C-alpha cells in the first residue's frame, strides 16, 4: 500500500490562473500505471489523466500531466469554474493499488455579502411541541462567516445546526442554513428572535429579526 | 455506451451483512475486471478488491479479505460485493469501476451509500418556512437515514445529523406577485421509509 502524498491539500484559484498540484510517492512507480481522477461533490470520480500524461476522453486540453519515479503533477493552464473539484492521484505499480488524499481546488471570486432571511416556527411544528427558527444566508463569498442567534437580545449557542452548500456551479458563492431548535415552551416565553451574520463584506452585521407580535 | 449501475442506498444494523450490486452494460462483461472501492465522506478512495468475471477470480486488499466477498453473475452481467459483520466504520460510499488501459479506472458506477447504525428508520416531518423577490423554504426534520430529495412545485442544504435524526432545509426565491396568491409547495421524498410529503407554504396567522 504505497503512500501517495498530494500537495496542496486545499487551494483556491481565480479564473485564468495557472494551477499545478503534486503527488509524491513513498516508493518508485511506473509512469504507465500512474493516473489522475477528478471528483465533484455528490458524484463519482471520473478518469482525468491516464498513464501520467494522456487526457481521458472529454478532458479539455488546458489539463496536462507529468512526472516519473516518485514525483508526479497535474497542471491546469487556465482555471475555469467547471474545474473546481477534488483531484486524486492513483498508482497501480503494486497491489493494493492506492490513491492520494486529494487536492481540493476551489474557485476564488469577488467578495459578496449574504442575503439573509429569517423564518419562525410553523404552527404545524408547534402543534407537536417543537420550535425551530431558521435563517438562510445565501450567495456569499468568502466561505468564512459567523452566524449568531439572539433571543430578546441575548445570545443563544445551544441547539443550532448549521449547514453550508458546496460552491455553486454558476456563481461560485456559498450559501448557509442555520436552524435554532428550542422547545415550544422555551420559544413561547420570549418575543424576538434575531439572526446575525458577520462577514468581511460589512463592518456591521447583517441582521434579520421577527417578533411573536406580528 | 459503457455504464455501471449500482444498487440503491442501504441502512444496515451493526453485526449484519449486506450485498450490493453493479450491473454493467455496453461492453463484453467477461473481458474486463471490475474494482470495488470505499470512500468515507471527506476522504480519498480505499481499494477493497477486484473481480475478474472471466474466471470468477477475485483479489483482495489484505485488510478486507475477511469482510468483503466479490462475486459476479455472467448471465446478468452483474458484479456483487458482500460486506459482513458490519460496524459504524463501514459507513461510506462504495464504488464499482471498470479496469481499462494500464489499470486506469475508466467508467464508474454512481456509488452506493451504506449506513451502518442501530438507529430507527424514520420518515421526515416537513414544515413550511413562511415570512420584490421573496424567499420561502421548508424545514425537513427528524428523519433517518439519508437521503431525502427536495423538489419545489433554489438552495438545498446538506443534512446535519443530531441524536440519530437528520435535519435538512431548502430555500426558494420567487417574486412577490407569485406568493401568497399562488400555491407554493415543497415536495420531499424519503425513499428509505417509502414516504413523500407535499407541504403547502401557508402564510402565518
Ligand atoms: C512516507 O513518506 C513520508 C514523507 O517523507 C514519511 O514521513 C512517512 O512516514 C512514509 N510512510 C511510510 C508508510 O513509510
Amino acid at each position: 500500500d504505497i503512500v501517495l502524498t498530494q500537495t496542496p491539500a486545499i487551494m483556491s484559484a481565480s479564473l485564468g490562473e495557472r494551477v499545478t498540484m503534486t503527488c509524491t510517492a513513498n516508493s518508485s512507480v511506473s509512469s504507465n500505471y500512474f493516473h489522475w481522477y477528478q471528483q465533484k461533490p455528490g458524484s463519482s470520480p471520473k478518469l482525468w489523466i491516464y498513464s501520467t500524461s494522456n487526457l481521458a476522453s472529454g478532458v479539455p486540453t488546458r489539463f496536462s500531466g507529468s512526472g516519473s519515479g516518485t514525483s508526479y503533477s497535474l497542471t491546469l493552464s487556465s482555471m475555469e469554474a467547471e474545474d473546481a473539484a477534488t483531484y486524486y492521484c492513483h498508482q497501480y505499480h503494486r497491489s493494493p493499488p492506492t490513491f492520494g488524499s486529494g487536492t481540493k481546488l476551489k474557485m476564488k471570486r469577488a467578495d459578496a455579502a449574504p442575503t439573509v432571511s429569517i423564518f419562525p416556527p410553523s404552527s404545524e411544528q408547534l402543534t407537536s411541541g417543537g420550535a425551530s427558527v431558521v435563517c438562510f444566508l445565501n450567495n456569499f463569498y468568502p466561505k468564512d462567516i459567523n452566524v449568531k442567534w439572539k433571543i430578546d437580545g441575548s445570545e443563544r449557542q445551544n441547539g443550532v445546526l448549521n449547514s453550508w452548500t458546496d460552491q455553486d456551479s454558476k456563481d461560485s458563492t456559498y450559501s448557509m442554513s442555520s436552524t435554532l431548535t428550542l422547545t415550544k415552551d422555551e420559544y413561547e416565553r420570549h418575543n424576538s428572535y434575531t439572526c446575525e451574520a458577520t462577514h468581511k463584506t460589512s463592518t456591521s452585521p447583517i441582521v434579520k429579526s421577527f417578533n411573536r407580535n406580528e | 455506451e459503457v455504464k455501471l449501475e449500482e444498487s440503491g442506498p442501504e441502512l444496515v444494523k451493526p453485526g449484519a451483512s449486506m450485498k450490493m450490486s453493479c450491473k454493467a452494460s455496453g461492453y463484453t462483461f467477461t473481458s474486463y475486471i471490475i474494482h470495488w472501492l470505499k470512500q468515507k465522506p471527506g476522504q480519498g478512495l480505499e481499494w477493497i478488491g477486484y473481480i475478474n468475471p472471466y474466471n470468477d477470480g477475485s483479489k483482495y486488499n489484505e485488510k478486507f479479505k475477511g469482510k468483503a466477498t466479490l462475486t459476479s453473475d455472467k448471465s446478468s452481467s452483474t458484479a456483487y460485493m458482500e460486506l459482513s459483520s458490519l460496524a459504524s466504520e463501514d459507513s461510506a460510499v462504495y464504488y464499482c469501476t471498470r479496469n481499462y488501459g494500464s489499470d486506469s479506472l475508466d467508467y464508474w458506477g454512481q456509488g452506493t451509500t451504506l449506513t451502518v447504525s442501530s438507529a430507527k428508520t424514520t420518515p421526515p416531518s416537513v414544515y413550511p418556512l413562511a415570512p420584490s423577490m421573496v424567499t420561502l423554504g421548508c424545514l425537513v426534520k427528524g428523519y433517518f437515514p439519508e437521503p431525502v430529495t427536495v423538489t419545489w412545485n433554489v438552495h438545498t442544504f446538506p443534512a446535519v445529523l443530531q441524536s440519530d435524526l437528520y435535519t435538512l432545509s431548502s430555500s426558494v426565491t420567487v417574486p412577490s406577485s407569485t406568493w401568497p396568491s399562488e400555491t407554493v409547495t415543497c415536495n420531499v421524498a424519503h425513499p428509505a421509509s417509502s414516504t413523500k410529503v407535499d407541504k403547502k407554504i401557508v402564510p402565518r396567522d
